[PDB]
């Protein structure tokens, strides 16, 4: 019942700089018998996870020399001297000095690279789902960086709320952005009385909201 | 090389029990410790149960206790976890793992996802998402598939039966309030090559035994 | 009617099985107690010395049965005594915590061993499941405490040293035996745990209506304790 407290919770940084990842523990993780039983792991995207360092600083066999482990008592922290690509994914802490054996939050390092606003796409229902009697529109952005993003639904300029939903990537791994699809779904009748159907999108590389549409009736 | 492969996940109804499996080969498994640990979709890791080498000591997550047993057999190198009374929190990937010489995580095995729900297995609904002039940029136009209320979660996604890959976004899927998935995938492609090449996303349900190849096709 | 010397010459054969089959030691003391009881002048003080016999004897049988040595009370180690010669880097530390309990320094139980004047053994973990084992089968009383800081877990990736501290007795109350020695040992693994001192404490006890089958110690043995002590009682109270 150790609670492990990582930070930060999102780590941006440049292949080839230094990452640091903290975990702090709420009581000390030194057992009677003189160890400290502190662990650190990562997972990469759909991968199960993988032991780095164990007790504080030993780093397990096979995993490069670039990540270390230091601390004492409740602080901790890991280090990558320099980070490469497939270092993305997330840090995660761990304890079994105790039990129950806990884990920490989970850190997300992020590889950075410039700034890329998302292209905007928009995509009406299509007559198939249509005629089950459900309307599914779907707004896309893709290749976006960094991950910060808002993107509302508005029905013949009335904003929507309760009927849509968005769905985030994983940072991809060979040119480091991200996309995003926003889903709104309306019954037929209802998608069958409005005309102007529009996503809005707002993203630092963008010099201002973008407001992607359609007319119902149009092709 | 130790290698850790767990077996026996699936779906189970709420209230229901399931029993896991991990087979463990690469190292004397009855000299070491073994753990199971779970993770959530979308979520961090949570540690469920430890047992001592020779069974001796057993130790619990306070949230499976009363509800789950962990047990091994060394002749046979299995760890076992009998799950009872499951509830839907405790939907998860299951992995066994060991420390080969400690009580830290130092070897995995690839998992197994228990998925605990009354829903009833249901294959995907799949409809296009057209090329059109709104979704056109520069020399490239994106399409796609929306993969609709399917049930329980492992679907896959490919396009022209895996040889398109470049610029493909496969979206992880969401839970509906409704107790199904839905996701989509898209793609971006030359503006150049539609009309004159065909482009089928292949959607594949093995939960249901679904197979959808759904062709995607220019609005007209 | 019969003196307390004719009734020793009866039980001549028993007691005499008794003595041939215990430990050395502790054969002599019960031989020695014996004549005591032979030469006794009052009721209060046979009575007494059978008393002795019964508890010295029974803890000859319990060691043999388990393949521990039997130790004499006058050599038995202290608590104290076990942490100076096992834990003296922790020595002090625990005199210092034991300035308001200082009797806990003489505690000194039947056997006190540690993992391999304190006894060896091989392995504590298998005593402690010795243990539970025939109280989950044949229902015996047992209780049983391991010291443990905080809520710290087991490791595989280093020993420790252990000591184990087992209380035995042959007596009516067997409940109260246990639960009294269990009380009397809290105070103790509450502070080997607040010293990083790992412990275990067992505690049994038998009497004559037992199942012969059931006892702490081997069957021939019980038979060797109610064919004299036990009936040397019995005898005492009729004349
Ligand atoms: O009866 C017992 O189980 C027992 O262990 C008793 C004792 O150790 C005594 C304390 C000391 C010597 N004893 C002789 C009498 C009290
Ligand atoms: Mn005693
Ligand atoms: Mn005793």
């Amino acid at each position: 019942q150790i609670v492990l407290s990582q930070s930060p919770l999102s780590l941006p940084v440049s292949l080839g700089d230094q990452a640091s990842i903290s975990c702090r523990s709420s009581q000390s993780l030194l057992h009677s018998n003189g160890n400290t039983y502190l662990h650190w792991y990562l997972q990469k995207p759909g991968q199960s996870p993988k032991l780095l360092i164990y007790k504080v600083s030993n780093r397990f066999s096979g995993v490069p020399d670039r990540f270390s482990g230091s601390g004492s008592g409740t602080d901790f922290t890991l280090k990558i001297s320099r980070v490469e690509a497939e270092d993305l994914g997330v840090y995660f802490c761990s304890q079994s000095t105790h039990v129950p054996y806990t884990f920490g939050g989970g850190t997300k390092l992020e590889i950075k690279r410039t700034v890329a606003a998302p292209s905007v796409f928009i995509f009406p229902p299509s007559d198939e789902q249509l005629k089950s009697g459900t309307a599914s529109v779907v707004c896309l952005l893709n290749n976006f960086y960094p991950r910060e993003a808002k993107v509302q639904w508005k029905v013949d300029n009335a904003l929507q709320s309760g009927n849509s939903q968005e769905s985030v990537t994983e940072q991809d791994s060979k040119d480091s952005t991200y996309s995003l699809s926003s889903t709104l779904t309306l019954s037929k009748a209802d998608y069958e009385k409005h005309k102007v159907y529009a996503c809005e999108v707002t993203h630092q590389g963008l010099s201002s909201p973008v407001t992607k549409s359609f007319n119902r009736g149009e092709c | 090389e130790v290698k850790l492969e767990e077996s026996g996940g699936g779906l189970v109804r709420p209230g229901g029990s399931r029993k896991l499996s991990c087979a463990a080969s690469g190292f004397t498994f009855s000299s070491y410790g073994m753990q199971w640990v779970r993770q959530a979709p979308e979520k961090g890791l949570e540690w469920v149960a430890y047992i001592s080498s020779g069974s001796r000591t057993i130790y619990y997550a306070d949230t499976v206790k009363g509800r789950f047993t962990i047990s091994r057999d060394n002749p046979k190198n299995t760890l076992f976890l009998q799950m009872t009374s499951l509830r839907s929190e405790d939907t998860a990937m299951y992995y066994c793992a060991t420390g080969y010489g400690g009580t830290w995580f130092a070897y995995w095995g690839q998992g197994t996802l228990v998925t605990v729900s009354a829903a009833s297995t249901k294959g995907p609904s799949v409809f296009p998402l057209a090329p059109s002039s709104k979704s056109t940029s520069g020399g490239t136009a994106a399409l796609g598939c929306l993969v609709k209320d399917y049930f329980p979660e492992p679907v896959t996604v490919s396009w022209n039966s895996g040889a398109l890959t470049s610029g493909v976004h496969t979206f992880p899927a969401v839970l509906q309030s409704s107790g199904l998935y839905s996701l989509s995938s898209v793609v971006t492609v030359p503006s150049s090559s539609l009309g004159t090449q065909t482009y089928i996303c292949n959607v594949n349900h093995k939960p249901s035994n679904t197979k959808v190849d759904k062709k995607v096709e220019p609005k007209s | 009617k019969k003196p307390i010397a004719l009734i020793c010459a009866e039980l001549y054969k028993p007691f005499q099985d008794l003595f041939a089959a215990l430990p050395k030691d502790c054969s002599e003391e019960c031989q020695t107690l014996f004549e005591d009881i032979r030469n006794s002048e009052s009721h209060a003080s046979a009575w007494s010395s059978a008393l002795r016999i019964k508890g010295v004897a029974y803890e000859g049988f319990f060691s043999l049965t388990n393949s521990w040595r039997y130790i004499p009370e006058d050599l038995k180690p202290t608590l104290g005594m076990a942490i100076q010669t096992v834990f003296p880097d922790k020595f002090e530390k625990f005199l210092e915590r034991t300035h308001l309990h200082p009797e806990y320094r003489d505690f000194t139980p039947d056997y006190l061993m540690c993992r391999s004047a304190v006894q060896e053994v091989s392995s504590v973990s298998a005593v402690v499941d010795r243990f539970k084992s025939k109280s989950s089968e044949k229902g015996r009383p047992i209780r049983q405490e391991e010291s443990r800081p905080k809520t710290e877990s087991m490791q595989e990736d280093i020993e420790v040293d252990e000591l184990l501290i087992v209380e035995v007795g042959y007596q009516t109350d067997i409940e109260g035996k246990v639960i009294s020695d269990i009380e009397k040992w809290k105070g103790v693994v509450n502070l080997m745990s607040h010293l990083g001192i790992k412990v275990n404490v067992l505690t049994c006890a038998d009497n004559s209506q037992t199942p012969r089958t059931d006892w702490w110690i081997d069957e021939k043995y019980v038979r060797l304790l109610l064919n004299s002590i036990s009936y040397l009682f019995k005898e005492l109270l009729e004349n």
